């Protein structure tokens, strides 16, 4: 919450009390909490009436330090899943001189929720089979579409993991988030076409065109019609078998049963084989683009920019050769529909390729492999989000897809909503230049720089992994999609129990708002202890200060117990800084060591390797200091139930008292080194007895003093020196300049932020790369009013927002269970 | 021969619904004879309905049901209410002879 | 101001917009008081809580 006076800066919760464990069961963060503040929609659903195109930013009055009120001053929503591979430089479109930002997961099978053979599986073994041991009979007890010698080779030795529908449901959770950009124009913001390319105005009118393999720079049309995989040059292979006898002799264990519940006479019914073959194989199969008509700032040069979404750059899968076994009607003996296959058509795209598809091959003979990047390229303009929604409802009737899609969905939001770093400026609204690394350099919500590609596409290098995600194995999928095994995370449901995000037009708006509390929780994690940006980068193996290696060691997921993931320590600190600070729990998955079942969130599955949230200067130079700051503060304050005390709104100037500090009555002291000219704030009592941290000590979490340090570097002329006033190794901003948010184009009657209002002031540097303590200093002449404001005998004029705090309770309808519809109050006893 | 897919799905005329039915709903009832007392009337705001009357474009609508955020666009997840007063009243205006199926505006 | 200042009890629809004191200056009346936003055909123009 933002502050009305100093008596609620002072009576704000601490960090240690707000990072404690919580035993409450909390509702999921739906993204509607930020929505019902920054838009005209407070109540309920609105089809096309609510113009979300214009409602894309934080708006409010501001109050300057000089006593003036700015009327309509805006802060951008700082997250988008769209990297502009065509940049508007000099009011005209040119190709990007920048590589594409790629991520990579760490897909591996772990001990999920345990699995058990059903009464059908004990029925096949006990009866039938066991009874063929006396009758000399080799009859067929065919289950629904498969041979008895196909079920008999699967009702066998079961792996003791249990499956997690996570990788296939992130691919479904991911192509959904791509294919939901072409829904309308007044349902997708214009700010999220302007987050990186800020010299750009997209248009109401023509919607976005979600294309595939048509990006104009650095390869990236990975076979525009001769398609390969983007990660690794190769085309894969798919084969549609009717028996396991046809799978040649080599694979036969990798063979995936397509269950007959996902293909019924309810849809196109042959697109569902492509969503199944796309969920089970590999992401990405192709490099999707989003092309939209844009215009420059005044509006002359209307062209079409090419974007590439971030979730088409996430390398997940490792299954490139699929052998799919198809249900054979009711019951038939083993044999162009040889054995009564319902279908296997190619698609809708003509696809002149290496096997030369013509326009749409209908073919399910015995072996006869196709390519897989080709077979998925043909079904790349057909995957609209309504079809994905009803496919999810057909999945939900046989397995439990409610909680696993929401965990996979905020996994998508965790590694897909990606934000440009910062720019250091004095006032408000600085950005970068065009055709430069600094405009396109970009970070996660975890304050962690996204790796861009090193060489031209399709890639042979395979960069380091970023996140540990699970996967469906084919061998357990073949028996849980067939009634032969069951678990507690796999209990089936109805299509009403599909989450609200699926098949809705408002996903590109909601998913960029779900990523803001992730960066608030990581932002408050990285700012309680200020280790700049250099003592985070080369911190994993520094032989100085064993404390710092323990910090970076524990933050990441590098431990195990039995064959399963032990989640990270200190990512539960971020999770508790999410549940306490937002009163809403993030979605976990299950992992079991043995018996004991414990929970791991995207807060606990990151991996080491990679630099952190850097800040740039006005001329593009690196200012690796402060702390890993991303989005501007007011996001890390206003949209918050309980923000810890060191991060706080400087309260408005009401009477004679505006902004004060914390003095030696709270256990603090002034540093006051060698020279008489520069003095430091009221830091801790340990600050004068250190000067360099001991090899197992770090910055003590004091929010009286971190407040009191950002209270001094808001003055506008500070230097970040030393215990003795000497320089540091770290790059310092050129003046009294702070990291400030990204500037987007304005509208009519709508202003830019004024002075340290769209800034990030909380990033107080306290721990240099060398292990020495960083002190913020002022001249003796220019520190009298800050020292007396700490002593409550003066006041400091600071700028603020003129908003008020509401923070409503959760709705739990979210446009996803509108079961009030009159035709099921009467079909209600039958459920 | 052109497709006129703007109605609800029809396949058989009214008299087969009305002559073969023991108890038939209100909105699909036979129109009683012409030149009689108590012949053919409708359902106004005494039965809870409301008239729309976009008279700027010389274009008025029946006494229909109350809107409750259904005025121009329906909510995402909601559709038309079962009302027999207003569906009787709407087909009472479709039979007049020059009927427009336009919009809220 | 003539129809406000020289008045013992001025009914609520006529009222002085109060001065900007702290962070809060001038607010309104929402659906907690039984009101709703009109929101017609086009998506561009919206009306108050009538």
């Amino acid at each position: 919450p933002i502050s009305a006076d100093f008596s609620e800066v002072e009576n704000a919760p601490s960090f240690l009390s707000l990072a404690e464990n919580t035993d409450e069961v909390l509702k999921p963060y739906t993204g509607l909490e930020i929505q019902t503040i920054i838009t005209n929609i407070v109540g309920d659903a609105n089809p096309n009436q609510s113009r979300i195109f214009d409602q894309d930013r934080l708006r409010g009055n501001q109050y300057s330090a000089g006593g003036l009120v700015t009327q309509n001053a805006v802060s951008a929503i700082p997250f988008t899943n769209l990297i502009p591979r065509t940049i508007r430089v000099g009011n005209i479109l040119v190709n990007s001189a920048n590589r594409l930002q790629i991520t990579e997961t760490n897909v591996s099978e772990y001990y999920s929720n345990p699995i058990i053979a059903t009464k059908l599986s004990e029925m096949i073994s006990d009866q039938v089979k066991n009874n063929q041991f006396s009758t000399w009979r080799r009859d067929n007890t065919s289950l629904q579409g498969f041979n008895a010698f196909d079920i008999a080779t699967i009702n066998t030795a079961i792996l003791p993991n249990g499956l997690s529908l996570e990788s296939m449901l992130l691919k479904l959770s991911l192509l959904h988030s791509i294919k939901a950009m072409n829904v309308d124009a007044a349902s997708i913001n214009r700010s999220q076409y302007q987050v990186i390319d800020h010299n750009t105005v997209p248009t109401i009118g023509a919607p976005a065109v979600v294309g595939v393999n048509n990006s104009p720079v650095f390869g990236e049309d990975c076979g525009g019609n001769n398609p390969v995989y983007p990660f690794g040059g190769g085309t894969g292979a798919i084969a549609f078998h009717v028996t396991l006898q046809t799978v040649p002799d080599e694979r036969k264990s990798y063979a995936i049963f397509v269950p007959p519940a996902i293909l019924q006479a309810t849809s196109d019914a042959n697109e569902a084989l492509a969503l199944f073959a796309l969920s089970m194989s590999e992401w990405p199969h192709a490099l999707y683009t989003v092309t939209k008509q844009t215009t420059d700032l005044a509006g002359a040069n209307a062209g079409q920019q090419v974007f590439i979404p971030t979730q088409s750059t996430i390398h997940i899968g490792g299954r490139r050769v699929l052998d799919l076994i198809i249900p054979r009607r009711e019951i038939a003996p083993n044999p162009v529909r040889p054995q009564a296959g319902p279908d296997a058509t190619a698609g809708a795209i003509p696809l002149a390729a290496g096997q030369l598809f013509n326009m749409n091959f209908i073919g399910a003979p015995a072996f006869e492999e196709w390519p897989l990047t080709s077979y998925l390229y043909s079904w790349a303009g057909r995957f609209d989000i309504t079809t994905i929604r009803q496919y999810m409802g057909r999945l939900a009737t046989m397995v439990g897809v409610k909680d696993a899609y929401w965990a996979a969905h905020e996994l998508n939001v965790a590694l897909s909503q990606v934000a440009p770093k910062m720019t250091t400026a004095a006032g408000g609204w600085a950005a970068q230049a065009a055709n430069s690394a600094q405009q396109s350099d970009v970070c996660y919500s975890s304050l962690l720089t996204v790796t861009r590609s090193a060489a031209n596409f399709p890639l042979a290098n395979q960069p380091a992994a970023d996140m540990r995600v699970y996967d469906t194995d084919p061998a357990t999928w073949n028996k849980v999609a067939l009634g032969l095994a069951t678990a507690a995370n796999l209990v089936p449901e109805q299509s009403m129990d599909v989450p609200f995000v699926v098949g809705d037009a408002r996903t590109s708006f909601w998913e960029r708002l779900q990523a803001i509390p992730m960066c608030i929780a990581w932002t408050m994690y990285y700012h309680s202890r200020g280790i700049t940006t250099l003592a985070w980068d080369n911190a994993y193996t520094d032989n100085t200060n064993k404390w710092l290696q323990k910090m970076v060691r524990n933050t990441f997921s590098t431990t195990q117990s039995v064959g399963t993931i032990i989640p990270a320590r200190y990512g539960k600190i971020v999770c508790n800084l999410y549940k306490n600070m937002f009163h809403r729990a993030p979605a976990y998955v299950a992992t079991s060591v043995g018996g004991k079942e414990l929970h791991i969130t995207h807060f606990e599955r990151w991996l080491p390797g990679g630099t952190y949230a850097n800040v740039y200067s006005g001329a593009g130079a690196v200012v690796n200091c402060f702390s890993p700051v991303l989005i501007p503060d007011i996001w890390c304050q206003y949209f918050t139930a309980k923000l810890p005390l060191f991060a706080g709104a400087f309260p408005p100037a009401q009477g004679q008292n505006s902004t004060k500090g914390f003095n030696s009555k709270q256990g603090l002291m002034i540093h006051r080194n060698q020279n008489n000219n520069l003095v430091a704030p009221y830091l801790e009592k340990f600050a004068d007895n250190s000067s360099y941290f001991p090899v197992g000590q770090g910055p003590e979490i004091n929010d009286m003093a971190t407040w009191n340090g950002r209270l001094w570097m808001t003055t506008g002329n500070v230097q970040y020196l030393d215990y003795s006033g000497a320089a540091i190794v770290e790059a310092v901003p050129p003046a009294g300049e702070l990291p400030v948010g990204k500037q987007i184009p304005l509208l009519a009657g709508e202003n830019a932020p004024i002075e340290l209002t769209n800034a990030a002031t909380t990033c107080v540097p306290r721990y240099s790369n060398d292990g020495r303590r960083i002190f913020t200093y002022l001249t003796t002449a220019q520190s009298v009013i800050p020292v007396q404001a700490c002593n409550r005998a003066a006041n400091l004029a600071r700028s603020c927002w003129l908003l008020s705090n509401v923070y409503a309770e959760p709705a739990l309808q979210a446009l996803g269970d509108e079961v009030e519809d009159a035709f099921d109050t009467l079909t209600n006893s039958s459920f | 021969g052109a497709v006129v897919n703007c109605f609800s799905p029809v396949l058989i005329p009214d008299i087969w619904c009305q002559y073969f039915t023991a108890k038939l709903p209100l909105f699909a009832g036979a129109f009683p004879p012409a030149q009689g007392q108590n012949s053919t009337k409708g359902f106004n705001s005494k039965q809870g309905l409301m008239i729309h009357r976009n008279q700027n474009n010389n274009l008025v609508a029946p006494y229909l049901e109350k809107f409750a955020d259904n005025s121009s666009y329906f909510p995402v997840g909601q559709g038309p209410e079962i009302n027999d007063m207003a569906t009787w009243n709407g087909r009472l205006w479709m039979t007049t002879g020059n009927v427009q199926y336009l919009d809220y505006s």
